[PDB]
């Protein structure tokens, strides 16, 4: 495979699609691509490649670095462009399958050549185009079973966090043991039943004195 | 910009201008003699020389072409985006005392973007435009796939196994890492509403047995006449041989 080699004419419109936007887009002819291509035309849809493939500023391309040491910094916009073209589309057009990319081809741009640059760019841009899809369903699948485990750590934690007589006992226990009995409860409807010996009283026929009497003869 | 910020009539000017071109050339290796006496009016041969080095910087292993080098000087500073004209006929004559004052600003303005070049080469985005974040891997993947469809595919399983791969690493999370935790937290909850289930049996079994042995020390109390927290020793009145004998 070389990539797809389109005309001139084809080249406007997948550039208007693809990377010039709005008024750019609809300036762009046939006549600033070929026979002698417009190196501020070649500039500007550089620029969006890369801004679209990379993910840079417009602002980048015109930066005056720091300490720069030029005399008239406003005598220099012309040449910046250049500056941070070169570094980029060094690494960007490999990409696109283009191998003989030369500082000339962004400042005296060539017919045929650019030509052939631009179909690189544009076929490479219509490739990520189907590999952001793909790439894109990947990218809701895991972050949002990531947003199912935020929940899972939520209902986890919380249920982590939430797991993290001596009066009336000894009062009804000395009655059982100093005595030694224990009450039935099969005592009929008013008669006293229990064990110590089987007791046997019936209270109705008989003194509250006489049953407390009978019960401590026994101890 | 035009117009010339440049006061090109200051000597002043021009000789510092020179002091530039000059202290340029000798602490970047050019390869000849210089001097500020020997830039005062160049020849065009030594000019030649002069700029061949400098714009080696932009345009490296660059050497003129052996004729119309009047064109090619004008059209190289052109392109470069110099804002100001140089003309056919000041190549032919650029150190003579008319013309060197404008082609040394030129030299210098030359210099100057060497300069920057120089600079943005020393000193070396992750969210796009059509809504991809983590741009430098998707880029990556993006690359990886077009060189395999560059040879052959039209599979893309190694790439997509390693981006798989990545996104699990960057997530932490996994159909088992998911999985895991989904029977583990439920695991806990039952055993929750289990432990509720036990603290739910310790209210009714304590209320129901400290409201039954309460009625069983109403009956010790009655029966043996003993109260403890004594009757029937012939009075009911209140308060074992001992106490029975007074």
């Amino acid at each position: 495979l070389s990539f797809p080699r389109y005309n001139v004419a084809e080249i406007v419109i997948h550039i208007r699609n693809k990377i010039l936007t709005g008024a750019d887009g609809k300036n762009l002819t046939k006549n600033d691509l070929y026979p002698n291509p417009k190196p501020e035309v070649l500039h500007m849809i550089y620029m969006r490649a890369l801004q679209i493939v990379y993910g840079i500023r417009l602002e980048h391309f015109y930066m005056m670095p720091v300490n720069s040491g030029v005399m008239y910094p406003h005598l220099m916009e012309g040449f910046l462009p250049f500056s941070n073209l070169v570094t980029h589309l060094d690494s960007f057009l490999p990409i696109c399958r283009v191998n003989d990319f030369e500082t000339a081809d962004i400042l005296c741009p060539k017919a045929k050549r650019t030509s052939r640059f631009l179909s690189g760019i544009i076929n490479f841009i219509h490739f990520r185009e189907a590999c952001r899809e793909t790439y894109m369903e990947f990218l809701w699948q895991y972050k949002s079973s990531a947003d199912k485990m935020q929940q899972l750590n939520a209902a986890h934690q919380e249920a982590l966090m939430k797991l993290e007589i001596p009066s009336a006992v000894y009062v009804a226990q000395l009655y059982h043991q100093v005595s030694k009995i224990e009450w039935e409860y099969e005592c009929e409807p008013g008669m006293v039943k229990g064990i110590h010996q089987p007791i046997h009283l019936d209270s109705t026929q008989l003194s509250r004195k006489f049953i407390s009497d009978y019960l401590w003869s026994l101890v | 910009m035009i117009k010339d910020p440049r006061p090109l009539n200051d000597k002043a000017f021009i000789q510092q201008c020179i002091r530039q071109l000059c202290e340029f050339l000798t602490e970047n290796g050019y390869a000849h003699n210089v001097s500020m006496k020997s830039l005062q009016a160049p020849s065009v041969k030594d000019f030649l020389k002069i700029f061949t080095f400098l714009y080696g910087f932009l345009c490296p292993s660059y050497e003129l072409p052996d004729t119309k080098f009047e064109e090619e000087v004008p059209r190289i500073f052109k392109d470069l985006g110099y804002p100001f004209a140089l003309s056919k006929s000041s190549m032919y004559t650029v150190g003579a005392p008319h013309t060197w004052p404008h082609i040394v600003a030129a030299l210098v303005w030359l210099i100057d973007c060497i300069k920057i070049h120089t600079a943005m080469k020393e000193s070396s985005g992750e969210e796009t435009e059509d809504g991809i974040m983590h741009n430098k891997l998707f880029l990556d993947y993006t690359i990886k796939c077009y060189e395999s469809f560059m040879s052959g595919a039209d599979s893309f399983d190694e790439m997509n196994a390693e981006l798989q791969s990545k996104l699990k690493d960057l997530f932490n999370v996994d159909a088992f890492k998911l999985e895991s935790l989904e029977a583990k937290n439920r695991a806990l909850n039952e055993q929750i509403a289990r432990l509720e289930q036990e603290r739910s049996t310790a209210n009714k079994a304590n209320a129901e047995r400290l409201k039954r042995l309460q009625k069983s020390a109403d009956l010790y109390k009655d029966r043996l006449g003993l109260e403890i927290r004594f009757t029937n020793i012939n009075p009911e009145s209140p308060f074992r041989k001992a106490f029975t004998a007074t």
